[PDB]
């Protein structure tokens, strides 16, 4: 039975990076090297395994996490990085084995005035631990007194929204983002 | 309201390390970002270093190695450490609250960091004396380290037509500076004319006479 | 921080050739990967030519034995030489490197402000 | 590297006018754009964010519009407290990087400066080293030439200027430019004259000297 990548790769929707989504891939088997191939994967960089050598393996359990960010953040998506991506939205542990795969979406998640469809968390008073997925959207207490559900000064929304024009440069382009996650399911 | 007051600033070598603190009231210190951004003295503003409110930092690349910014909640206080410091270093420090690494709504007041090689020396006063329808006569108040100085005209009686120009700062390393002041030609013979120069930081007071 | 300036692009009228040059400051171009891509507007970012440290290369099927991407490591610079041109390949072409060092394989992290090339009739 | 070239340098109106200051970015930062204030002796404080968002407590007359690469802030009825430096910020690219600022100075008729020069003195000339000093006194605008000629020899590399800020009751500017130099030196040469050239000036008007009279 092959397997449903192109399920994740090509779908419609996909989700902000604050509610990332997560796919279990199992029971499959995957050609990795028509992907590796592929002109718009920009990104396509593993940790443990190589590229080369992903169709001579196989996983215990495959996880396909994918969300969108913005091009000059595609770097946060790596183990033992730090920004507001990798502390606060989406988080790979330092002994990560996996790949990270990036393509610009510039197409499907720009407009004119401003895609505002896409979040990120601006505020967290601590960092998220890695696969770690805050959806909260209390009100962010940044002074001693409390908030009550309104925003106001020293109480912000934890999450803002990407502008995603474009005509921007292409750091500000949006890229689609899937992380494979690797632990017999999937060879 | 917020207020953040800075302090560490001082005078201080090139190679010698200095601590800026700032007093933070108003919100949790740890719950927000900040920031220091200088401006050396007559320039624009330059960014040097953040927080975040999870505790990633972040360093300008003139700074950065050097400078090391952190916090203490328990305290209110952020704080950055220079190390290894140059002239360039020489700057007002602003604290800054910074709201999501993008801008800064609120500053404090600065604290001046200089950094010079020099030693404390007095200054000397030169008089600048008188020789259209109106004569100028003055004070030059040369050869001074570190800042201020400050200069009146007949023990504050005589303000009106004083120019005190701001100090340069000469390639000795030390200050120099003028005080001017314009009177009706006919009154020079009439009048006395004294300027009374003060550089605290060496208990230097000198009152000059400035005569034709 | 990073800064990557690409020069070379112009007119080509189909058949010629055009070499791309991106000069890199900020960090150790010895130690980095290199990469260039290509934009058509309105269409993805695409990525056309890849070089890593150890001089392996990859190239896009797209652009297979057409272009060329080498490095000179004593002037921080990145080279793309562009035979066989067409006008499918009129686009705003970035240079790019690593964002981070582990790992294996393709990473565009930092990019340029590209440069335009058209090929003519 | 987003570079912020702000335009004009110095921005001359009364009160009552209005007050149009431009910032170009070098690269598009979108709309990730704010605006500052500077008053002489004060911290910058925060005017519009957003390229167009007024922050809490910012008054009407200040509006801020513009995009991409091209933005302006609009001060509708000066009162006369505006009259500071204003500097840009774009947050769109890192590293965040301010504009150079522009100045927002109290405009006046020309007036021509009064040129005063004085020798140093015996007392200085006593201590090894000698400091001329020329003076231009309450003159509007702001630019200035001075060029010192030592026996005609147009000389340069060993003089420094000093300016006053912008007289609060009649708008004018003072300047001070010293020659230092050595007491052989001084001694070498005998004519020393200053000369000045001002808008306010239909000929370069020049004072001078003779070392020792
Ligand atoms: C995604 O869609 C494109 C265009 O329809 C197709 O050529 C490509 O093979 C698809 N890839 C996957 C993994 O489904």
């Amino acid at each position: 039975n092959l397997c449903p990548f192109g399920e994740v790769f090509n779908a419609t929707r996909f989700a902000s990076v604050y509610a990332w989504n997560r796919k279990r891939i199992s029971n499959c088997v995957a050609d990795y090297s028509v992907l590796y191939n592929s002109a718009s994967f920009s990104t396509f960089k593993c940790y443990g395994v190589s590229p080369t050598k992903l169709n001579d393996l196989c996983f215990t359990n495959v996880y396909a996490d994918s969300f969108v960010i913005r091009g000059d953040e595609v770097r946060q998506i790596a183990p033992g990085q730090t920004g507001k991506i990798a502390d606060y939205n989406y988080k790979l542990p330092d002994d990560f084995t996996g790949c990270v795969i990036a393509w610009n979406s510039n197409n499907l998640d720009s407009k004119v005035g401003g895609n505002y469809n896409y979040l990120y968390r601006l505020f967290r008073k601590s960092n998220l631990k890695p696969f770690e997925r805050d959806i909260s959207t209390e009100i962010y207490q940044a002074g001693s007194t409390p908030c009550n559900g309104v925003e106001g000064f020293n109480c912000y929304f934890p999450l803002q929204s990407y502008g995603f024009q474009p005509t921007n440069g292409v750091g500000y382009q949006p890229y689609r983002v899937v992380v494979l996650s690797f632990e017999a399911t999937v060879c | 309201q917020v207020q953040l007051v800075e302090s560490g600033g001082g005078l201080i070598q090139p190679g010698g390390s200095l601590r800026l603190s700032c007093a933070a009231s108003g919100f949790t210190v740890s719950s927000n970002y900040m920031s220091w951004v200088r401006q050396a003295p007559g320039k624009g503003l330059e960014w040097v270093s953040v927080i975040y409110s999870g505790g990633s930092t972040f360093y300008a690349d003139s700074v950065k190695g050097r400078f090391t910014i952190s916090r203490d909640n328990s305290k209110s206080t952020l704080y950055l450490q220079m190390n290894s410091l140059r002239v360039e270093d020489t700057a007002v420090y602003y604290c800054a609250r910074d709201f999501g690494d993008f801008y800064f709504d609120y500053w404090g007041q600065g604290t001046l960091v200089t950094v010079s090689s020099a030693s404390t020396k007095g200054p000397s006063v030169f008089p600048l004396a008188p020789s259209g329808g109106t004569a100028a006569l003055g004070c030059l108040v040369k050869d001074y380290f570190p800042e201020p100085v400050t200069v009146s005209w007949n023990s504050g009686a005589l303000t009106s037509g004083v120019h005190t120009f701001p100090a340069v700062l000469q390639s000795s390393g030390l200050y120099s500076l003028s005080s001017v002041v314009t009177v009706p030609s006919s009154s020079l013979g009439t009048q006395t004319y004294i300027c009374n120069v003060n550089h605290k930081p060496s208990n230097t007071k000198v009152d000059k006479k400035v005569e034709p | 921080q990073v800064q990557l300036v690409e020069t070379g692009g112009g007119l080509v009228q189909p058949g010629g050739s055009l070499r791309l040059s991106c000069a890199a400051s900020g960090f150790t171009f010895s130690s980095y990967a290199m990469g260039w891509a290509r934009q058509v507007p309105g269409k993805g970012l695409e990525w056309v030519s890849y070089i890593y440290s150890d001089g392996s290369t990859e190239y896009q099927d797209s652009v297979k034995g057409r272009f060329t991407i080498s490095r000179d490591n004593a002037k921080s610079t990145v080279y793309l030489q562009m035979n066989s041109l067409k006008p499918e390949d009129t686009a705003v072409y970035y240079c790019a490197t690593e964002g981070s060092l582990g790992g294996w394989g393709r990473d565009f992290g930092s990019w340029g402000q590209g440069t335009q090339v058209t090929v003519s009739s | 590297e987003i570079v912020l070239t702000q335009s004009p340098g110095t921005l001359s109106l009364s009160p009552g006018e209005r007050a149009t200051l431009s910032c170009r970015a070098s690269q598009s930062v979108s709309s990730y754009l704010a605006w500052y204030q500077q008053k002489p002796g004060q911290a910058p404080r925060l005017l519009i964010y957003g390229a167009s968002s007024r922050a809490t407590g910012i008054p009407d007359r200040f509006s801020g519009s513009g995009s991409g690469t091209d933005f302006t802030l609009t001060i509708s009825r000066l009162e006369p407290e505006d009259f500071a430096v204003y500097y840009c910020q774009q947050y769109g690219s890192s590293p965040r990087t301010f504009g150079q600022g522009t100045k927002l100075e109290i405009k006046r008729t020309v007036a021509a400066p009064s040129v005063f020069i004085f020798p140093p003195s015996d007392e200085q000339l006593k201590s090894g080293t000698a400091s001329v000093v020329c003076l231009l006194n309450n003159f509007y605008p702001r630019e200035a030439k001075v060029q010192w000629k030592v026996d005609n020899a147009l000389q340069s590399g060993n003089s420094q200027e000093s300016v006053t800020e912008q007289d609060s009751k009649d708008s004018t500017y003072s300047l001070s430019s010293t020659l230092t130099l050595s007491k052989a030196d001084y001694e070498k040469h005998k004519v020393y004259a200053c000369e000045v050239t001002h808008q306010g000036l239909s000929s370069p008007v020049t004072k001078s000297f003779n070392r020792g009279e």
